[PDB]
């Protein structure tokens, strides 16, 4: 009422990411597999560095 | 060292695993040292007069 703008209140502070939907927990799986990709060739005595 | 890497690059392109290349250089390194160790002779039997000559021989090479 103090102004014609009347902003809409956002529950979370600006800059916060989103979640739920479909694939949010899948994003955490692909993050660990990508890190695993580097450690796989390092396994075994014939492995690399 | 670069000569070992140049000959290793040709072996990598042939499909040889790099560890198999490193395993061959380690065994070949001890065979070369043991071969040269048997060829050389001990100069410690000479006195101090001749021992100074061997020091003059290796000096002019590094200079």
């Amino acid at each position: 009422n103090f102004g014609s703008q009347t902003p809409t209140i956002v529950v979370l502070k600006e800059g916060t990411d989103a979640s739920q939907g479909k694939g949010q927990i899948i994003s955490n799986i692909n993050a660990c597999v990508a890190v695993q990709e580097a450690l796989k060739p390092t396994l075994g005595p014939l492995g690399s560095d | 060292a670069s000569a070992l890497l140049d000959q290793a690059l040709e072996l990598i392109q042939k499909g040889i695993h790099p560890i198999k290349i490193a395993n061959g250089f380690d065994e070949a390194a001890k065979l070369a040292i043991s071969k040269l160790e048997e060829t050389c002779d001990d100069i410690s039997a000479s006195n101090d007069e001749l021992f100074r000559d061997f020091l003059l021989r290796a000096a002019k090479t590094s200079l």
